[PDB]
């Protein structure tokens, strides 16, 4: 699920990027939406941080 | 570890006294 | 009553004074007669460290046994046995389930209080199988546990503990039930954990009524002194202090009473003193502690602490005053102190004031999980590698 | 009933008056706190202290 | 009623006090007994001492 998520995240920014080449020079219009997605990105800066582990698994086999 | 019971007992009680005579 | 026997069996243990206590050991089994099983005994209370039986090797025979005693007691188990085996005969001629059950009931806890383990399991036997009264069922199963107790052998104690367990909760009886929290509470001193075996003494008092147990005031004063170890301020505080109870009884305990009221006054020049002289005091005469470095080490991270949780900064004369020993014994103490994460104090004594960091946080009860982890950790391995050959 | 109720509700009052105080702060003079009570310095220390605990 | 003044002021069960004080309190309105005024009263002092103001 998370390797068919990278090839479908992929698509979706191709499918943008071609855009802002055509509009850029070849004149496609110039629309509010496709501008406010870009830079969000840039913005929000997420910070890698701790969390979420667990060692249990062994213990239940052992048991058995 | 080591042995802190024998140590402690006697080191308290007489240590004190003295300390009570040198410092508040 | 026979509380006493398991305690006693408890004193040459405890690294703080082996030879006095090998006196105390005797006195109750002389008048129980243990002195048949006793020879065989004499190897556990070896490992103990010293005895002194009639047919004892061992270095103090300073208070040695009389060779009559041995033999008083073997004359008079036979002579017990010659009865019973003819009690036996009367039997059938009444009714088969009545008489020869109460009689062999009768021998087993009989057979107990010398000790002979062997002897009371098989007389013991026939009783369970036919139908006799449910508070007595619970004391005669205790009374197989409470040889075990004697013995000193641990493996022992796990077998009738877990069956009498089951037998106490089917049942009706409350009071019963209290009455297997004080021999698995001598069990918990026994064992290097003594936290554990406050909350059973606690309990006790209230419903135990007097019969297989020592007078309501020598059970009090068990009672406070083991709550102490165990229990911080605010708990201490809570349970003992509040209550009616204690002033409507009133005290005949002042020297323990110090002891407790000290972590309250929070000094602990005043703590410091009642504890050496209390560790040799009530320790000695009574089995709380085979293993004298867990209490001491346990009490002094609690007195430290509770010191230095209230307040940030002290003097170094105050300090050294306070918990007692010398400046050199206290710095080597911390720093065993601040491994364990609860306590994360500095100290400068180049500039004469004791800070103290104090987290309260997340990072404690973290620390727990990855601290605990450890020893379960490392004995799987051990299991899987017995296992699979 | 009441004479009696009274210390401990007295203490109580302190208790819940001081968490009060304390709840904005960080770093605060005890002198600032033992003025917000309008109760005697010492005993504020000593109330202070139980509360940590 | 009376019950109430033992509990409350000596033990520290100020529930159990309470209760008493109540069960008075009760009985004593359909009569209108001058008594039932006291016994108001003390509901009041007990729960003040839980400090439940």
């Amino acid at each position: 699920n998370q390797v068919h998520g990278l090839k479908g995240l992929n698509s979706k920014l191709l499918d943008i990027r071609t855009y802002l080449e055509k509009v850029a020079s070849g004149k496609l219009p110039i629309n509010h939406h496709i501008i406010y997605q870009l830079q969000d990105v840039f913005n929000l800066l997420p910070d890698a941080s701790l969390q979420e582990f667990v060692k249990a698994f062994y213990l239940k086999t052992n048991d058995q | 570890n080591v042995e802190d019971d024998f140590s402690n007992q006697l080191r308290a009680e007489l240590e004190k006294h003295g300390y009570k005579m040198e410092t508040s | 009553m026979p509380l006493e026997n398991l305690e006693e069996e408890g004193l040459p243990k405890n690294p703080d004074l082996r030879i006095a206590q090998l006196r105390f050991l005797l006195s109750l089994p002389e008048h129980r007669g243990d002195t048949a099983v006793r020879e065989e005994l004499m190897a556990a209370v070896r490992e103990n460290n010293m005895a002194p039986y009639y047919e004892a090797l061992c270095k103090s025979l300073d208070w040695q046994m009389d060779m009559d005693l041995l033999s008083k007691m073997k004359k008079a188990n036979e002579e017990e046995l010659k009865r019973l085996d003819e009690e036996l005969e009367d039997a059938e001629k009444n009714l088969g389930e009545s008489e020869i059950r109460d009689a062999m009931m009768a021998k087993a806890e009989y057979l107990c209080q010398i000790g002979d383990k062997e002897g009371a399991l098989t007389a013991f036997r026939k009783t369970y199988d036919k139908t006799v009264a449910l508070g007595h069922r619970l004391d005669i199963v205790f009374y197989l546990l409470r040889i075990g107790l004697f013995y000193m052998d641990n493996d022992l104690i796990t077998r009738n503990t877990e069956k009498a367990k089951s037998l106490i909760e089917e049942g009706g009886d409350w009071d019963r039930r209290n009455r297997l929290k004080v021999y698995q509470g001598l069990y918990c001193v026994a064992i290097r954990d003594f936290k554990q075996a406050a909350e059973l003494f606690l309990d006790t008092v209230s419903t135990f009524t007097s019969y297989e147990l020592m007078d309501y005031k020598t059970f009090v004063t068990y009672t406070v002194y083991v709550s102490m170890i165990a229990l911080e301020r605010p708990d201490l505080r809570e349970k003992v202090i509040k209550g009616a109870e204690i002033l409507e009884v009133l005290h005949s305990l002042p020297a323990v009473r110090q002891y407790l009221f000290s972590l309250y006054e929070c000094r602990y020049s005043v703590f410091f003193q009642s504890l050496a002289v209390v560790e040799q005091e009530m320790k000695k005469d009574w089995l709380f502690a085979p293993h004298y470095r867990y209490y001491v080490r346990e009490m002094r991270i609690h007195a430290y602490s509770q010191l230095l949780e209230s307040y940030r900064s002290l003097t170094l004369g105050y300090m050294a005053e306070a918990f007692g020993v010398g400046v050199e014994f206290i710095d080597q103490e911390l720093s065993r102190f601040i491994a364990a994460g609860r306590l994360h104090c500095k100290i400068d004594k180049v500039n004469e004031i004791v800070e103290t960091n104090r987290p309260d946080s997340k990072n404690w009860q973290y620390q727990e999980t990855i601290k605990k982890g450890d020893l379960l950790l490392n004995r799987v391995q051990k299991l899987s590698r017995v296992i699979n050959m | 009933i009441i004479s009696t109720h009274l210390a401990k509700l007295y203490d109580n009052l302190l208790e819940q008056n001081l968490i009060r105080v304390i709840e904005p702060f960080s770093r605060v003079q005890i002198e600032h706190i033992s003025s917000l009570i309008k109760l005697s310095k010492a005993d504020v220390e000593r109330k202070l202290s139980q509360m940590i605990l | 009623m009376q019950s109430g003044i033992i509990h409350a002021a000596e033990e520290k069960d100020w529930k159990t006090a309470y209760s008493y004080f109540y069960e008075a309190f009760e009985g004593y309105d359909s009569i209108d007994s001058p008594k039932a005024i006291t016994s108001l009263k003390y509901m009041l002092l007990c729960k003040i001492m839980l400090n439940t103001p």
